[PDB]
């Protein structure tokens, strides 16, 4: 078995990039940013798929 | 005339008093037991108590 | 089809027990299925019929 992707996700590839430190709440938190919209997401929850 | 109220057998005073008394025991203030509370899986950022 | 009579093997019960607040982290999470189970007690069902 192997799941499928499902329908509204978006491929990415990884790169070093995409990650960085940022301040997010008094937190420097490894904020992860979105290379379509180029939104960044300091925290795991609330990432686009 | 002194039978025809009991006045719940309570000297006039503490009557005068109860009242300021009602007034404190009613105040939001001092409210402070709380009813309810509303589970949800949430990431605690900048956290208030209210 | 038919049920199985013999104890069976299952996968490893991790009991999660959250709390009010918590530190969430999945460094060292199990790749294998596990069954996460978030109360300590669940042998609840204790009264047998005959």
């Amino acid at each position: 078995f192997v799941p499928d992707v499902p329908e509204g996700y978006v491929a990415v590839q990884y790169a070093h990039r995409l990650f960085s430190s940022s301040l997010a709440n008094k937190r420097n938190r490894v904020t992860y940013t979105h290379p379509p919209t180029g939104m960044a997401y300091p925290s795991p929850t609330g990432r686009p798929h | 005339e002194a039978f025809r109220w009991s006045r719940y057998f309570l000297d006039e005073l503490q009557l005068r008093r109860l009242s300021v008394g009602l007034r404190l025991i009613t105040n939001p203030r001092i409210a402070r037991r709380f009813n309810g509370v509303r589970i949800m899986y949430l990431t605690d950022d900048d956290p208030d108590p209210d | 089809d038919d049920v199985g009579i013999m104890q069976q093997k299952k996968p490893p019960t991790v009991v999660q027990s959250r709390t009010d607040v918590f530190n969430e982290q999945f460094a060292n999470e199990a790749l294998h299925p596990t069954t996460k189970v978030i109360f300590n007690g669940l042998d609840v069902n204790t009264e047998v019929q005959p």
